[PDB]
Parts: structure tokens; C-alpha cells; sequence
């Protein structure tokens, strides 16, 4: 199972 | 000895249940789930009945309704939810597809009491306090809830407080399933140490909710991830060079290094006018190092709740043993296995 977390933190700073 | 079913549409679901249990009514108008209800014409008490929603769905929710009818036949304290009955109306594992549990009727969730106009302090200490009870309780049980929210309380007329909801509760383990709690009430190391949390998060989920409790209004009503995270940072403050070295996720540290440096913030300056106990007790509980954050065993000892404290009321459990909890099972395994733990229920004696 993927990490939503991640996704939208590495988003964030781009 | 199958008893005999009858059969009622409510709200588009079809229920179909013992005929001891009458007049069947959906609490709220539906708007609390699948919960009615009703009359035990055998016992002569006024029982919610939950109908589980969808209990076989797929491999993860087959596993979440074997954990919490497990759960819920092995916990037995004041402050949980208790089983008067658990039943299905298949007469055999082939058929099985839907699982009831029944209770004491209850009236109301702490959503209610939380709009409730004449809320003083000492009703918020004696919510607080029972809720912590039953959570040193489930802890001691080595059980960890990891969906507390208000909804998930219900409150009787005398203010008595039950946790309702296990369906995402498990026994503590090093790694757990990675996205739990409901977001406004999810800790923050849930974000920042994917499926490497404990049961320190039941303790930031209990702060959350005294918060609401005190103010009326969500503390943490993020809309997304990172609205959610900065929601909880402009509060706690941002995390120092030590702090951050816990952070397991890179993508996170990186992206809390991006923001404005925030302190952390005097809770009394939030809380206007409440108990300067109650602020204190906050303090405690709702502090980013999971590590630094207060037990609910400690919290009860805490001045605040001086009234209601008695130590030797405030009983622990007996630890709970996980059977076949530890695999990767197919549907029908879970099945087979809750199937087992319906048909071996026993009511307590009235
Ligand atoms: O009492 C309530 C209750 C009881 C149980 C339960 N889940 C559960 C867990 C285990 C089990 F075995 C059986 C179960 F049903 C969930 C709730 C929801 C809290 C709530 C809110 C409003 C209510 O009536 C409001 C009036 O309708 C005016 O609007 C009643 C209840």
C-alpha cells in the first residue's frame, strides 16, 4: 500500500 | 436453535433481524450509520443494533470486522461499548455475508454534547476523564484504537461515556496499517513515521476532541495533507534541529524546513478563559514528540480531574492475544473465523 503522505509533501515543495 | 427473522427496509438497506427486537429506528434519521433502535421484548431494554456495513468487502475490511468482534467479546469495562448480542441472519458460513452486534441505547454521540449550550467545566472534566479511563484500560490490553473522534463517543443521560468503533483498532505492533485515524483527529508522526506510530496517538486524538469540547469548534479542521500539517504547526510550532531527526519521511522534513519558523504557541492565549487545569492538561497531551506526550494513565492523576480520580477505580485489562491476526488471509478465511466468533457468543446474564 503507497504512502499518501509523501505524494502531496514532495507536490508541495515542487 | 435459529430464532425467527423478519425483515424491514430502512433508509435503502434491508435488515433482517430477530423478532425479540422491535420497532426498529434508525437513530438521527440515519445520519450516525447503519444503528437502530429498538426494543428487546426478551429483555425488556432499549438496545442499539448495528448492522456492520459491507463486513466482506475485501481482504483489509474482512480482517477489520474479525479484529473488532474480537475485540469487542474480550473488552469489558464501563467506559467501551459492550455486546448484549451478536447475531447473522445466514444459517450457514456458505450464506454469511452479514454481522449485527447489539448494545445498550446510548442517545447521543459527544457531537451532540459539544454544541450544547449549557456545557460547564465539570461536565468537559467528567467527559475527559472517562474517556481516558477506558482508554488506560484498552492501552493496558496492549490494544490500540487509533480512530477516536466524537462521533466515536456515545453519551447517556447521566453523561455516562462509552468508545464506540473499534473497526480500526488492532494490537500494537512495531508496524502497523499506515493511514488510520479520521484527519482532523489524526496525530502527526501518522504523517511524519508512516506505519511506525503507537499509542501515543489515541493520547493527541483525546486532546483534539477536549479542544473542541472547550471551544465548539474543530481544532484541526484541515482540508488536505498539508493543510493538515501546517494546521497542527502553527499550534505546536514548528520542530527543532533534534525534532526533526525523528521524521522518517525526507519529502516531510523537507518540506516543514520550507516553512516560516513557527514557536510553539501558550495554549492559555488559545483557550480563552478556560480552566487553567484544563489548559495544562492540553499542554500535555497535544505536543509533537510523540515520546514527550502524556500516558492516559498519568492524565488521570492530573489535578484537573481531581474530582473523579480514584486509583483504585480505574481498572486495567487483561492483555488481549492475538489468534490469527498476524497473516495475510483470504476473504473467506475471515470469514470462516468471524463466522466461528458469532456462533460462540454468549450474552452476558441480565
Ligand atoms: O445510542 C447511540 C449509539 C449506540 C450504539 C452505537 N454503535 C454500536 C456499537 C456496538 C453495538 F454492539 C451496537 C451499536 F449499535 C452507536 C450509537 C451512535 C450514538 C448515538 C447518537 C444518537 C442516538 O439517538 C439520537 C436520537 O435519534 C435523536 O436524534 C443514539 C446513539
Amino acid at each position: 500500500l503507497a504512502n499518501p503522505f509523501e505524494n502531496e509533501f514532495k507536490k508541495a515543495s515542487e | 436453535e435459529r430464532p425467527t427473522f423478519y425483515r424491514q427496509e430502512l433508509n435503502k438497506t434491508i435488515w433482517e433481524v430477530p423478532e425479540r427486537y422491535q420497532n426498529l429506528s434508525p437513530v438521527g434519521s440515519g445520519a450516525y450509520g447503519s444503528v437502530c433502535a429498538a426494543f428487546d421484548t426478551k429483555t425488556g431494554l432499549r438496545v442499539a443494533v448495528k448492522k456492520l456495513s459491507r463486513p466482506f468487502q475485501s481482504i483489509i475490511h474482512a480482517k477489520r470486522t474479525y479484529r473488532e468482534l474480537r475485540l469487542l467479546k474480550h473488552m469489558k469495562h464501563e467506559n467501551v461499548i459492550g455486546l448484549l448480542d451478536v447475531f447473522t441472519p445466514a444459517r450457514s458460513l456458505e450464506e454469511f455475508n452479514d454481522v449485527y452486534l447489539v448494545t445498550h441505547l446510548m442517545g447521543a454521540d459527544l457531537n451532540n454534547i459539544v454544541k450544547c449550550q449549557k456545557l460547564t467545566d465539570d461536565h468537559v472534566q467528567f467527559l475527559i476523564y472517562q474517556i481516558l479511563r477506558g482508554l488506560k484500560y484498552i492501552h493496558s490490553a496492549d490494544i490500540i484504537h487509533r480512530d477516536l473522534k466524537p462521533s466515536n463517543l456515545a453519551v447517556n443521560e447521566d453523561c455516562e461515556l462509552k468508545i464506540l468503533d473499534f473497526g480500526l483498532a488492532r494490537h500494537t505492533d512495531d508496524e502497523m496499517t499506515g493511514y488510520v485515524a479520521t484527519r482532523w483527529y489524526r496525530a502527526p508522526e501518522i504523517m511524519l513515521n508512516w506505519m511506525h506510530y503507537n499509542q501515543t496517538v489515541d493520547i493527541w486524538s483525546v486532546g483534539c476532541i477536549m479542544a473542541e469540547l472547550l471551544t465548539g469548534r474543530t481544532l484541526f479542521p484541515g482540508t488536505d495533507h498539508i493543510d493538515q500539517l501546517k494546521l497542527i504547526l502553527r499550534l505546536v510550532g514548528t520542530p527543532g534541529a533534534e525534532l526533526l531527526k525523528k521524521i522518517s519521511s525526507e519529502s516531510a522534513r523537507n518540506y516543514i524546513q520550507s516553512l516560516t519558523q513557527m514557536p510553539k504557541m501558550n495554549f492559555a492565549n488559545v483557550f480563552i478563559g478556560a480552566n487553567p487545569l484544563a489548559v495544562d492538561l492540553l499542554e500535555k497531551m497535544l505536543v509533537l514528540d510523540s515520546d514527550k506526550r502524556i500516558t492516559a494513565a498519568q492524565a488521570l492523576a492530573h489535578a484537573y480531574f481531581a474530582q473523579y480520580h480514584d486509583p483504585d477505580d480505574e481498572p486495567v485489562a487483561d492483555p488481549y492475544d492475538q489468534s490469527f491476526e498476524s497473516r495475510d488471509l483470504l476473504i473467506d478465511e475471515w470469514k470462516s473465523l468471524t463466522y466461528d466468533e458469532v456462533i460462540s457468543f454468549v450474552p452476558p446474564p441480565l
